[PDB]
């Protein structure tokens, strides 16, 4: 009885329990998203229960079977992922207290009340709709430091005990701290030279970025330039922006600052809506285009069940339906789509991007159940975005009939196009690997509390170039007021997607002999390109994603420099509209200073 | 003009567990083959050893119905020279195998809304099924070097499992019905011939 065998016959157990009552749990989770009524709540409920008993006692099981002494490395890393206990090693009475404080910091956030000089705002929509379409100084700062001094100073008590418990756990699980656990998710250990250490996570994440410095710093002076023509008496042109004007609650995008900064304001974006619409397109049509993309690259086409089972659109009874897109894969060969889609090109790129999700299940179908996901964290978005990236060119649109076949893009267009694609996508990755660092350092201790609010203002200007318009002391707790801090959700996993999405477009691309910009690039009808992919996908989680990350683009590194090329055309209409602008920014200057 | 009772194992309300596989003797009676291997409701008719146009143009001795039931993805271990959880431990062919073996899918029977569990199958053994072998035991699986003693636990294992059927899940776990009809002869009456 060797210690592969024993485990394996454990697993083999495990995996014949496990796919029913996961299963189960997946189709009333279903019935619940697609039929919301008090009934399905319930049974949500006590399939996901008996599913989560199910999984913390074989948890237990499953950490008799030491790692070290398994020679089977995909053996090894089924029962890893079992054994990683989480918060059930806490004691059962400090598991319920920080259930309890979890479900406290998240109920303030979706109920807080912004209320001006009765009638009070909720950040949806209210207090979102100002910050994402304002352009007055005084209305934006109001909705700001008013949901900072409501919402996050009453998540600044309780996000002080959630460290503690957070800790205490990953300590229980032997980690460094909270955020160390967090950079297991990027732990390979394989073969030679797939390694991958927790603590190498965070030297990429900071190469990364001085990598990414230049091409943020010359998009932040243009937008800066643009903002100091709507806020002439509140702008610096050497200073960081201030945080509330940079079209958001928070500045994570700077996509609703487009209107300010777009660089030529007589060119319209192409929105082929119209074009759908004169074809008497309908759902059906729309995932019907994206499954005929994915064949013409070489991937199989939608199982019949999928057709049978998805909710393509808003039910046309009287059932209440969750809208939210989502790429449902319940096992069993069973994956679902539920989308109320209209008749729109949004609609028509995310059904795209969804699709990409279903094909990914797809593919590692076949693989044991505890290895059935995307080779890290950050790369299940990252396919599902380079399938819209594709099919969002004018190239693409003009092939299936959507542009004119006389349709040429002129220069303008583009420009305006890879200027909007960097307010979104250039412009969230400071404000990401600033947000996680703070975190990583708040459990790490090495900011204390009394520190919190100084520490986080300070690598704002440091790392963002963005600045408080009000000074806020400890009792603050600013990070608290995104959905992502105050509901528990690491955050890395939007800087790694961005960079792994450019470096699989990249590869594809070339595999598909594509000639000029990558933006322009469209993998349709390069079956090369779809396998190549494929080769990934159906790895699942079963090798290092360093390893499932070369068997696309050839290099086993997290690599910036395929953003940096989809960019360049923009960088160099950069470099030249910030001529006579300062590039750069300084720390020391504050709107209220 | 006896007429082999095919109907009794092609149209059974219930079909039997795949480690407690069902067999049926049909003898002394005049089988019509090709009411079956003219039927475009099997999407499974392979035959070994035997062509089926030549079925009706043929005499046995016996000749044996199987049947049970397993989800789609298995069906491909019912056949010679196959390996697997099935072909493993729950129903052999031989490599000489002589007879046909018939599949169809039966999600509109044997599927059930919160999920039907009475199909089980053999899921640990301790070695494999000689062809033909039926196991039906029930003995506790002793996965490690300690004995179970007849007590489930760490590295013991009860060694049957159920199937889970529901009706929206996708075709290869889906159940299947199987039908293996073996022809045997011996130096002996030669009773079945069935024009
Ligand atoms: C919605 O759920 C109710 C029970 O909550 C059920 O009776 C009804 O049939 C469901 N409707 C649809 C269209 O599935
Ligand atoms: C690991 O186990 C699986 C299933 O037993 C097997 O397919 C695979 O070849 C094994 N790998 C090694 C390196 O033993
Ligand atoms: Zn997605």
């Amino acid at each position: 009885s060797t210690s592969d065998e024993e485990a394996k016959t454990f697993l083999e157990k495990f995996n014949s329990e496990a796919e029913e009552l996961s299963y189960q749990s997946s189709l009333a989770s279903w019935n619940y998203n697609t039929n919301i009524t008090d009934e399905n709540v319930q049974k949500m409920n006590v399939a996901g229960a008996k599913w989560s008993t199910f999984y913390e006692e074989q948890s237990k099981i499953a950490k008799n079977y030491q790692l070290q002494n398994i020679q089977n490395d995909t053996i090894k890393r089924q029962l890893q992922a079992l054994q990683l206990s989480g918060s059930s090693a806490l004691s059962a009475d400090k598991n319920q207290r920080l259930n309890t404080i979890l479900n406290t910091m998240s109920t303030i956030y979706s109920t807080g009340k912004v209320c001006n000089p009765q009638e009070c705002s909720l950040l949806e929509p209210g207090l979102d709709n100002i910050m994402e379409s304002s352009k007055d100084y005084n209305e934006r700062l109001w909705a700001w430091e008013g949901w900072r001094s409501e919402v996050g100073k009453q998540l600044r008590p309780l996000y002080e005990e959630y460290v503690v418990l957070k800790n205490e756990m990953a300590r229980a699980n032997h980690y460094e701290d909270y955020g160390d656990y967090w950079r297991g998710d990027y732990e390979a250990e394989g073969a030679n030279g797939y390694n991958y250490s927790r603590d190498h996570l965070i030297e990429d994440v900071e190469h990364i970025f001085t990598q990414i410095k230049p091409l943020y710093e010359h998009l932040h002076a243009y937008v800066r330039a643009k903002l100091m023509d709507n806020y002439p008496s509140h702008i610096s042109p050497t200073g960081c922006l201030p945080a509330h004007l940079l079209g958001d609650m928070w500045g994570r995008f700077w996509t609703n600052l487009y209107p300010l900064t777009v660089p030529f304001r007589q060119k319209p974006n192409i929105d082929v809506t119209d074009a759908m619409v004169n074809q008497t397109w309908d759902a059906n049509r729309i995932f019907k285009e994206a499954e005929k993309f994915f064949v013409s690259v070489g991937l199989p086409k939608m199982t019949q069940t999928f057709w049978e089972n998805s909710m393509l659109t808003e039910p046309g009874d009287g059932r209440k339906v969750v809208c939210h897109p989502t790429a449902w894969d319940l096992g069993k060969h069973d994956f679902r789509i539920k989308m109320c889609t209209k008749v729109t090109m949004d609609d028509f790129l995310t059904a795209h991007h969804e699709m990409g999700h279903i094909q990914y299940d797809m593919a590692y179908a076949m693989q044991p159940y505890l290895l059935r996901n995307g080779a890290n964290e950050g790369f299940h978005e990252a396919v599902g975005e380079i399938m819209s990236l594709s099919a969002a060119t004018p190239k693409h649109l003009k092939n299936i009939g959507l542009l004119p076949p006389d349709f040429y893009e002129d220069n303008e267009t583009e420009i305006n196009f890879l200027l909007k694609q960097a307010l979104t996508i250039v412009g969230t990755l400071p404000f990401t690997y600033m947000l996680e660092k703070w975190r990583w350092m708040v459990f790490s201790g090495q900011i204390p509390k009394e520190q919190w609010m100084k520490k986080w203002w300070e690598m704002k200007r440091e790392i963002v170039g963005v600045v408080e318009p009000v000074p806020h002391d400890e009792t603050y707790c600013d990070p608290a007021s995104l959905f992502h801090v105050a509901n528990d959700y690491s955050f890395i996993r939007y800087y790694t997607r961005t960079i792994y999405q450019f470096q699989f477009q990249e590869a594809l691309c070339q595999t598909a002999k594509h000639e000029g910009p990558l933006h322009k690039c469209d993998i349709s009808n390069s079956a090369e390109a779809g396998q190549k992919l494929l080769q990934m996908l159906s790895l699942g989680k079963s090798k290092p994603w360093t390893l499932a990350l070369e068997r696309v683009v050839g290099t086993k590194n997290m690599d910036v420099r395929p953003l940096l090329n989809y960019f360049e055309p923009l960088l160099t209409w950069l470099k030249e509209q910030n001529k006579n602008s300062f590039v750069g920014w300084n720390t020391d200057w504050s709107p209220y200073a | 003009t006896n007429l082999c009772p095919f109907g009794e194992v092609f149209n059974a309300t219930r079909f039997a567990s795949v480690y407690a596989w069902n067999r049926k003797r049909i003898s002394n009676c005049v089988a019509d083959y090709s009411v079956l291997y003219n039927s475009a409701s099997f999407s499974t008719f392979k035959c070994y050893g035997v062509s089926p146009t030549k079925l009706n143009d043929l005499c046995f001795t016996n000749v044996y119905a199987d049947s049970f039931v397993i989800r789609g993805d298995e069906v491909r271990q019912i056949a010679p020279g196959q390996t697997g959880k099935i072909a493993d431990y729950n129903y052999k062919l031989p490599d000489d195998f002589t007879g046909c073996v018939i599949a169809w899918n039966s999600n509109n029977l044997d599927s059930k809304v919160g999920g039907n569990y009475n199909y089980l199958y053999r899921l640990f053994r301790k070695s494999n099924l000689k062809p033909f072998e039926r196991d039906i035991s029930t003995e506790i699986y002793q996965a490690g070097s300690t004995p179970c003693n007849g007590v489930e636990g760490f590295n013991c294992y009860f060694p049957l499992q159920s199937y889970g059927f529901q009706p929206t899940n996708g075709v290869g776990y889906q159940p299947y019905r199987v039908v293996v009809l073996s022809f045997e002869l011996l130096h002996a009456p030669a009773t079945v011939c069935g024009p």
